[PDB]
């Protein structure tokens, strides 16, 4: 009597992912007060107006 | 932030120099050697605005 096995296993895994996120931004003033232009031209990002 | 103010400008002509300036030059000697005009420029400068 004689018996032989073989086994065998090979399994791949490849991942991959990017992201790219640009934000820009110029607010821009002629007249008023130098101190109302800076604050308001000064961008809140989360209020743009 | 460029922030701008205010807009200067110095007259053309006829100006009224700063005394210790004008003896500085008054002091300067007729011939030339560096080492006065050299010592000019260190106190005062090259340029006006």
């Amino acid at each position: 009597s004689s018996h032989g096995c073989k086994e065998l296993e090979n399994a791949l895994k490849a991942a991959s992912g990017t992201q790219n996120n640009v934000l820009r931004g110029e607010p821009f003033i002629r007249g008023g007060g130098a101190g109302f232009i800076s604050g308001l031209s000064y961008l809140e990002l989360d209020n743009p107006a | 932030s460029d922030l701008e103010v205010a807009h200067y400008k110095l007259k053309p002509r006829s100006l009224m120099l700063h005394y210790e300036f004008l003896q500085r030059v008054k002091r300067l000697p007729l011939e030339y050697s560096y080492g006065e005009y050299r010592d000019l420029f260190r106190d005062f400068g090259t340029h006006y605005i």
